[PDB]
């Protein structure tokens, strides 16, 4: 056999992928495109 | 061995000459090996070659008296003599597009198992080499998503002509697909998109698939009418056999004491 | 060294004390099929052995029990259990005595031992055992020059305790089914000393052959650990083999070890991965994915996962996989959270980078036939997504906002989808509307009470389990 | 494949392909068990020589598959060979 070289060397897998967009992008989403009625 | 039984090689069937002197050629070969199931000293496999190039030959002329069982049979034994024990073969100049004919018409006759141990068996010199083996399934990508668009921009670039043969039969795989996805399915369509993608603008074809679907067409006018009627609620009967099923759940009851 | 001496002296013979000294206990128990409680313990001590010190694993003075044990391999008047004792008071060859080193070389007739000496009376498992244990314990050498055929030699005695096995006692031995074991696990080995360099050219027909004699008449776990090897072979070796199945499927009357079973349903819903049948292969695979959690925590279960969920993402949806985040996954960037979250995204540019930056890894893959629908899961997650939204969508938002170029090509796209049955759209082909719009009636009328006999007929199945189940003791 | 080549009406490549059937049998049980109507065909032709070793490997693939008493009426009707 089963190793022969590897002796040797409610959750976020859940939520990941969309916690991606919650990861990199759209921090003040609607506080600047909740801007967006009053800026623009 | 038979020095050359090829000596019309660019004449290879305007009658049925070679074509009988193949069958009893091929009949040679039965009686000479028999086929591969021997080890072989390579050069017992040198008329296994010239029978490799005979049976590219016998499929051409398959196609030519459009006989499709003894086509696909020998290129059946075709892909045996590649599914031959020794791959250490000299290399016959059709080797990677009769896979090509093998998965046009594999694709046409609606074999996706078959596209996929296509795929399978030999998956690795399918992605560079050969434009007739990247091109049908970039063209299988293409019926995949954006259909009707590319098809005959697609029979624009055959020039190795024995493939429009059997995107004829994709053609007809077409020709359903229009005869079950244009009607029947929706509300109505105007006299010009059955005249766009049923081509030659009035044939009795794009009139036979308006009265094939049964239904009397309209001037100017393709409705996609008459369809799904009564609301169908079946209406007592599962409240009869669910409860048949409850009876041998009491035989579960039973069995166990 | 002093440390070296007095473990394997220790460990050693409390293998085969109990294995010998146990299975004695075993065949003389006279009905025992499914007791073997030395023999699947003894294959827990192997599984063990490959871990742990083999034999000897050159242990640093000569490697001495293997020209200890299988000299005098002979089960007589109970004397020759101080034959076995003389073998424990004769491993101070190592500390004591003239330390003399007869592995690879003195080895073959060592297998010509347990011929060479006295009548092995009735129990195999110590005869096979020394078929096995001396060189597929050395496999670990890794070598595999010219002791390839050694191995395989020990392997052909194993085929002397096939003849021995089934050639030989006539009236129900019932070790035939521990030398199943024990022999479908050196046939593992012979994958692992044939398929180095080699196919199982042998084990083909003798594939077929060992399924013969082990069809029906005594069959137990052959049926599967050989269909474990018919499948697994010919995934790499060319396909069609998986439809000479289908002619012929039998699979196990009882289920067998959870993690043989489990490995078994992961290996042919494998195969319904490139068969696309996308029903069953979620259940079977999710079944095979729960199934194993026993596995080195460098991974396996992230190679099972890995090699598991590309279909499901082939599925049109997917759930965000599995729930319990493993970082050496993320250090070998396995699964692809990044093509899931080009998935979940509508995006292409990014998407064909990942296609096109990482196809080094996507050769491990090796099933390209992922992305040859995948971008089209790209496009139908697109619409699904948009059209799962919207209550009313037309081609003026959908067709150009997604850039489809045309009315009719999104007219195709949700011809494929009320094909797929995926929308209730409807579509105006007049002014170019997709009068798209939502169907009703999702209250629980009628659907959830026809779905209560597949409920309740999952849970009279798990039921008549429980009683099957009580009906052991 | 290499059983579907039988549409020749010479009988002497169903000898030939038979030659192939008991050659490369330890690899092919499953093309049978969709020829099984071309067994049954060939196995009804009286003046066709190779009725015999079709109940014979008829016998012997399904002996593979489990037709046990169709193998044994196949050895009935499968003569001296």
């Amino acid at each position: 056999m089963s190793e022969k070289k590897q002796p040797v060397d409610e959750d976020n897998w859940d939520d990941d992928n969309v916690e991606d967009d919650f990861s990199n992008q759209l921090r003040a989403e609607l506080e600047k495109h909740g801007y967006k009625m009053e800026t623009s | 061995m038979y020095e050359q039984l090829k000596g019309e090689w660019n004449r290879k069937s305007p009658n049925l000459s070679k074509c009988g002197e193949e069958l009893g050629r091929l009949k040679l070969v039965l009686l000479e090996l028999n086929f591969l199931p021997t080890t072989g000293t390579k050069l017992t496999k040198q008329q296994l070659i010239l029978a490799r190039d005979i049976l590219e030959i016998g499929a051409q002329w398959s196609i030519l008296r459009k006989d499709i069982p003894s086509f696909e049979r020998y290129m059946a034994q075709l892909k045996c003599y590649y599914f031959d024990y020794k791959e250490q073969l000299p290399e016959s100049a059709y080797m990677h597009q009769l896979l090509g004919l093998n998965l046009l018409f594999l694709l046409s006759q609606n074999r996706v198992a078959e596209f996929h141990t296509e795929l399978e068996r030999l998956p690795a010199k399918d992605i560079q080499t050969n434009v007739y083996i990247k091109h049908p399934v970039s063209l299988e990508q293409y019926l995949m998503e954006g259909s009707y668009n590319k098809v005959f921009l697609a029979k624009g670039n055959i020039p190795a002509e024995s493939y429009t043969f059997f995107i004829d039969i994709l053609l007809d795989t077409i020709r359903d697909e229009i005869a079950g996805c244009i009607e029947k399915a929706y509300e109505k369509i105007l006299f010009t998109e059955a005249t766009r993608i049923l081509f030659f603008n009035t044939p009795k074809k794009m009139t036979d698939y308006a009265k094939k679907r049964g239904w009397v067409l309209g001037p100017n006018n393709y409705y996609s009418f008459a369809s799904q009627q009564q609301k169908p609620e079946d209406t007592t009967i599962p409240s009869t056999e669910l409860a048949k099923q409850v009876i041998e759940y009491a035989r579960q009851l039973e069995m166990i004491v | 060294e002093p440390p070296p001496p007095p473990a394997p002296q220790d460990v050693e013979m409390k293998e085969e004390a109990a294995t010998g000294g146990g299975s004695t206990g075993e065949a003389d128990g006279k009905t025992a099929a499914a007791a073997a409680e030395h023999s699947q313990r003894e294959l827990d001590t192997v599984t063990l052995e490959d871990i742990k010190e083999h034999v000897k694993q050159l242990e640093k003075a000569v490697s001495g029990k293997e020209p200890r044990f299988v000299l005098r391999a002979l089960r007589m008047l109970p004397s020759t259990s101080r034959r076995l004792n003389h073998y424990v008071l004769y491993k101070a060859v190592q500390g004591f005595f003239t330390s003399n080193n007869a592995t690879r070389d003195f080895l073959l007739p060592f297998l010509e031992e347990p011929m060479d000496t006295e009548a092995d009376l009735q129990f195999r498992p110590r005869t096979g055992k020394a078929a096995s244990t001396p060189l597929l314990p050395e496999v670990e050498a890794y070598l595999q020059l010219l002791v390839v055929i050694f191995m395989m030699n020990s392997k052909r005695y194993k085929e002397a305790q096939k003849i021995s096995d089934d050639l030989m006692q006539k009236i129900s031995t019932q070790n035939r089914r521990a030398l199943d074991l024990v022999a479908a696990k050196c046939y593992y080995y012979h994958a692992r000393v044939y398929e180095f360099l080699d196919k199982l050219d042998v084990v083909r027909s003798f594939l077929h052959a060992r399924l013969r004699t082990a069809t029906l008449r005594h069959d137990a776990d052959g049926q599967a650990t050989l269909l474990n090897l018919l499948l697994r072979n010919y995934l790499h070796y060319s396909l069609y083999d998986q439809a000479e199945k289908l002619v012929s499927k039998s699979v196990f009357p009882e289920q067998a070890n959870n993690n043989e079973w489990a490995r078994y349903l992961y290996y042919t819903g494998r195969i319904k991965a490139i068969q696309l049948e996308y029903s069953e292969a979620r259940r079977t695979m999710t079944n095979a994915l729960r199934k194993a959690p026993q596995h080195t925590a460098v991974g396996f279960k992230q190679t099972v996962h890995k090699l598991l969920i590309v279909v499901e993402l082939l599925l049109g949806e997917i759930p965000d996989r599995l729930q319990f985040r493993q970082p050496s996954l993320k250090r070998s960037l396995m699964p692809y959270f990044l093509l899931t979250q080009a998935v979940r995204t509508g995006n292409l540019a990014k998407f064909n980078q990942v296609l096109d930056q990482f196809g080094e890894k996507f050769q491990a893959d090796g099933t390209y036939t992922l992305i040859i629908r995948l971008r089209h899961n790209v496009i139908k997650t697109g619409v699904r997504m948009i059209s799962l939204s919207y209550s009313r969508i037309s081609l003026a938002d959908i067709a150009q906002k997604l850039q489809l170029d045309s009315p009719e090509d999104a007219e195709f796209i949700v011809a494929k989808a009320i094909r797929d049955g995926v929308i209730e759209a409807s579509i105006n082909h007049e002014k170019g509307y997709v009068q798209s719009k939502e169907m009703i009636d999702i209250y629980s009328t009628r659907e959830p009470q026809l779905a209560f006999h597949q409920r309740i007929s999952f849970c009279l199945d798990i039921h008549n389990m429980s009683v099957k189940a009580m009906r052991f003791p | 494949g290499i059983i579907s080549l039988l549409d020749e009406d010479e009988p002497q490549l169903k000898e030939f392909a038979l030659h192939k059937l008991n050659a490369v049998v330890n690899d092919f049980w499953a093309e049978i068990s969709e020829s099984v109507d071309k067994i049954e065909v060939l196995y009804e032709d009286e003046g066709f020589r190779s009725r015999q070793f079709a109940a014979l490997v008829a016998s012997k693939v399904f002996y593979h598959l489990g037709a046990f008493e169709e193998s044994l009426n196949y050895a009935l009707g499968a003569g001296d060979l």
